[PDB]
């Protein structure tokens, strides 16, 4: 940073909070962020010994680092990382009881993360023309 | 009127306008995390909140059936938008896009899973794009707050205190399947959604029953089609400029950031406490204290989430009755031509068409709108042969070559007057004018 | 030339550019465009 | 910010003195002689002067106090070509 | 409110206390006017509000349409017009 | 007052927002009025 | 003082919020009235 | 004893705000499913 002058050692936001400073002793200049912060989105099925574990806009490799270690088995899913549920978007489902947004569900039998497809239309094999 | 005329201006050309109007049917989902709004990180905070016990279970009940009932609708929306739509499946929209003249390219998305998520129309790309916080919008902002950026991301902060928006249950691109969906419905057999006959038919009987002879609807059919795409063309060049839809759609989103950002700006505000800062509290008084200045924040946002609550109820039922308004609109404008004047939309309307627009529907409505007018004399009814009335059903009777002719009330084509054209009635009304010569 | 004004304790709108200089100021409670520019927080509020 | 700031929209006052040789009685009484209340804002005009072709800087010298008696403190803030010397002291001040 | 009248209105002092009512954006002369415009619209040509046709005949067709013969609707049309401006006659006088 | 922070920015807010929506629906309802209107230059009130 | 006159801005502001919430409620149903009113002049009065 | 009923006043209070509040949305939506269902009477059991 260039903007702190010979008498300035604080940089304030517009609520006044610190988000930076330059150190008295060493002159270096560092900015100030808040730690992660947030909530795990867990779907349960009354028939499950276990829960299927969504980590909303997070990485997996950013959870098993930065948040928590675990055994179970995980992927990146569009939502965020996904713990103890198989990867199967191929897969389709009309009806969804555990809907995690943007068309996407966790369905119990293992929990599998399903894609949401409550509608479809009426095909025919008629010509066109 | 002179005689038993009166003077009245019929048209004598036509055009077709379009007309836009987004309905919003859906609305961010908010959720609040209360404990951590409220208290963030610290104990000392934690320990007093659950005193207050139950406010942090109302306000997540609350903001969790209000979202219950925005993903309920979404789903009431999306089955309205499906419900009897029939296709073939030698349907290809890459080369199917265009039939009788009329070009809807740009209001079709490429049609099966083959595709993935790319079922969006270049109408609705148009549309998208200009918004920056749709749900993909959302989502990739929430995806960038643990990316390492220096930049200070005002949702990243909002997520931090607890204030996060979630996905609809539907992205935005299984609704843009749907309008897809339902408007190739129209134009390919069995036209599932345009009344079971061709969509140039459809549109020829809808000008045809305001009053225009099908004789100049059937010989000027690629005007009509050209007059048709023009107006859609004109539609969709509209989105370039100030545009009342689109500022609809973006006030959707500016309302919602306005918001939030109130609602994180109450964590600042002191409640008439030392510091509205739990951490200088905690580090300049002991807990006698710290514990009376602690409560003050948590009043205070108690206080706001109770506010914020209120008024997000509120704003779902208004977006509750807009969605039961776009559901009534797309079953009464799209897939039928319901017989209500200013229903879909101002003017003679013709027809209407729906495209997926960021949490909401963008209909186009259709109408004749007359360009040039001739003033003429016309009889709302005559008293021909043994007293019998004869009233012109959808239009008016006119002497041309001095001789009783009927003409459609929105275009002036004098035709012979027929049993087509004509309410009969036993005995002719007084001030009917007389005509002894007719049939 | 030495121009004198006395002081008193005001509250002002300060705006700082991104090099961390003070480039304008309201004194709030000066005029009613000066209320206008403190409520929204900016030099020049929107039309209203 | 709430701080100790000008009133916007107020007049400035223009209390500097020029003399060659005389020196006016009324020069140091009201309204010259002016009150300090909570505080003042200075708006002082540098003026640059020339001696064969060298640049000298001179400006007005204030004095706030409250008798200017030695019995009490008066700071002193006068300019010294390029040095503002600020002093607070026990001065004996001189009538003019 | 700043009249010298005796009477205390419950308003001004609500006004006083920073509770008041501002008017609509449209005068309701001005709503007066529309409805006016949309109520003559119906009675002359070119019946823009009535569906192209006169009143009269509007009237009568709406009758017919509920299963009344176009004969006796046509022969009692002072009867209808006069059932017609007793039933407003009505109206106007229930709200006294 | 001042130290509750935005509190009175909220319901001026809220409230300015809510007669936004009245104004709003009372053009809306006179578009209604007058959508479609036509009428004759030749119309006198103390005539017809 | 200060405690007293404390007191009387958490009722006073309670108050507004609570006249707030309830002003939000009323046009809701301000809305869905005009809304009517609009149908009814389109589908009785310029039209049957 | 006044100070600590004084703190389950101001919080049964506010309760009973928040709950009166949650009522009158509740009632605006119970009124709207009463007018869609006399429109359902009126127009899908006694005509069509
Ligand atoms: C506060 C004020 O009003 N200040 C002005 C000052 C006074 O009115 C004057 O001092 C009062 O006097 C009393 C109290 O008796 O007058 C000045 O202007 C003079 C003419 O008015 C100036 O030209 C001088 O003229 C000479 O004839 C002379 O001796 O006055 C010759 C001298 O060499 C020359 N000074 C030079 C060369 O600087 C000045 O300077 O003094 C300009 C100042 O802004
Ligand atoms: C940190 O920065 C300060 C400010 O530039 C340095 O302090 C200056 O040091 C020089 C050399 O002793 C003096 O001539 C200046 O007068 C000092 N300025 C002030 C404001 O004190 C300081 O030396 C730097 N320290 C390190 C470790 O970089
Ligand atoms: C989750 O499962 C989906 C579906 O199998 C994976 O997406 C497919 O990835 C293959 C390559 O391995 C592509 O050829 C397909 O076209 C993709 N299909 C779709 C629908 O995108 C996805 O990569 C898996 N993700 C993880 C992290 O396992
Ligand atoms: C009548 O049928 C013909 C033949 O199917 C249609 O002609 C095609 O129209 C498209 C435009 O929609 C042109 O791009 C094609 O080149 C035409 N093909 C041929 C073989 O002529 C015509 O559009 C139909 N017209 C109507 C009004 O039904
Ligand atoms: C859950 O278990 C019950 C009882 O065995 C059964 O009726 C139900 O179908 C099961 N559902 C699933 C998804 O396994
Ligand atoms: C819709 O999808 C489901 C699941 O694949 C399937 O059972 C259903 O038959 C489909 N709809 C139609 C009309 O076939
Ligand atoms: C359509 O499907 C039916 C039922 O399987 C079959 O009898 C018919 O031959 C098919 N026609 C075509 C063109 O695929
Ligand atoms: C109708 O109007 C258009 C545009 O002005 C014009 O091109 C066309 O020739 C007109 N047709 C008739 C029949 O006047
Ligand atoms: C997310 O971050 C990437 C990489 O810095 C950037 O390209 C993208 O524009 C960002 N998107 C959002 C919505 O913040």
């Amino acid at each position: 940073a260039v903007y702190y002058n010979s008498w300035q050692n604080l940089l304030y936001d517009s609520n006044g909070n610190i988000i930076g400073f330059k150190d008295f002793v060493t002159n270096k200049t560092y900015n100030i962020f808040p730690c992660y912060a947030g909530r795990v989105s867990a779907a349960f099925h009354q028939n499950a010994s276990s829960l299927a574990l969504l980590y909303r806009n997070l990485k997996c490799s950013y959870v098993l680092n930065n948040i928590s270690l675990t055994t179970q088995p995980y992927f990146d899913s569009y939502l965020g990382c996904v713990f103890n549920a198989d990867n199967l978007t191929d897969y389709s489902v009309s009806s969804c009881a555990l809907r995690m947004g943007s068309g996407f569900c966790v369905d119990y039998n293992s929990y599998r993360f399903v894609t949401f497809e409550p509608f479809n239309v009426s095909f025919v094999n008629d010509s066109i023309e | 009127s002179v005689g038993g005329l009166y003077e009245i201006k019929i048209p004598t050309n036509f055009t077709i306008v379009g007309q836009e109007e987004f309905i919003q049917t859906n609305s961010p989902k908010v959720t609040i995390d209360c404990s951590l709004f409220v208290c963030s990180n610290y104990a000392a905070c934690h320990d007093l909140l659950s005193e207050y016990g139950t406010f942090c279970d109302n306000i997540n009940s609350i903001l969790d059936e209000v979202n219950g009932l925005l993903d309920t609708t979404q789903l009431h929306v999306a089955d309205t938008l499906m419900q009897g739509v029939t296709l073939s499946s030698n349907l290809n929209t890459n080369l199917h896009f265009d039939v009788d003249n009329i070009n809807f390219k740009s209001l079709v998305g490429c049609l099966g899973p083959h595709c993935g998520s790319s079922s969006r129309s270049f109408f609705e790309d148009l549309l998208f794009d200009k918004v920056k916080l749709s749900d993909v919008g959302f989502v990739e902002a929430y995806n960038n707050c643990t990316g390492g950026s220096e930049i200070r991301d005002l949702l990243c902060v909002q997520s931090f205190n607890g204030i996060k928006v979630l996905p609809p249950i539907l992205s935005e691109s299984q609704i843009s399947g749907y309008t897809t969906a339902a408007t190739v419905a129209a134009m390919f057999p069995p036209w599932s959604a345009a009344a079971g006959i061709p969509f140039s038919l459809n549109v020829q009987y809808r000008i045809n029953g305001l009053g225009v002879t099908m004789d100049v609807l059937n010989k000027n059919q690629k005007l009509i089609a050209t007059a048709f795409n023009n107006a859609l063309l004109s539609i969709q060049n509209g989105f370039s400029a100030p545009n009342s839809a689109l500022a609809k759609i973006q006030s959707v989103v500016n309302s919602n950031a306005q918001a939030l950002n109130s609602l994180l700006q109450q964590l600042f505000n002191k409640f008439g406490a030392i510091s509205s800062s739990l951490q200088e509290i905690l580090s300049r008084l002991d807990p006698p204290e710290a514990q009376v200045q602690i409560d003050r924040l948590i009043n205070g946002r108690l206080t706001a989430l109770n506010a914020y609550v209120s008024q997000q109820l509120s704003d779902i039922s208004l977006v509750k009755f807009g969605a039961a308004l776009a559901m009534e609109k797309v079953n009464e404008c799209v897939k039928s031509q319901s017989p209500r004047i200013n229903f879909c939309g101002n003017g003679n309307h013709i027809l209407s068409l729906v495209q997926n627009a960021p949490y909401g529907l963008l209909f186009m409505h259709f109408s004749y709108k007359p360009i040039s007018f001739k003033t003429v004399l016309v009889s709302p009814g005559l008293c021909i042969s043994g007293d019998v009335g004869i009233a012109p059903k959808q239009g008016y009777f006119i002497k041309h070559n001095d001789h009783w002719m009927f003409t459609g009330s929105s275009y002036y084509y004098p035709e012979p007057i027929s049993d087509k054209n004509v309410v009969f009635m036993n005995t002719c009304s007084v001030n009917f004018t007389k005509a002894p010569l007719v049939y | 030339q030495y121009w004198v004004t006395p002081l008193s304790k005001r509250q002002y709108l300060l705006k700082f550019d991104n090099r961390g200089v003070i480039t304008n100021a309201v004194d709030c409670s000066s005029s009613f465009f000066s209320e206008i520019q403190c409520k929204t927080k900016s030099l020049l509020p929107n039309t209203g | 910010f709430t701080g100790y700031f000008p009133k916007s929209g107020a007049n400035f006052r223009d209390l500097s003195l020029k003399g060659t040789t005389y020196l006016s009685t009324l020069w140091y009484q009201k309204p010259f002689l002016s009150d300090f209340n909570n505080g003042i804002f200075s708006r002082v005009k540098n003026t640059k002067l020339y001696v064969n072709k060298t640049l000298y800087s001179e400006f007005s010298t204030i004095v706030i106090g409250s008798v200017f008696i030695n019995n009490s403190y008066t700071i002193v803030v006068q300019p010294h070509n390029g040095v503002l010397e600020i002093t607070a002291c026990q001065y004996t001040m001189c009538e003019y």
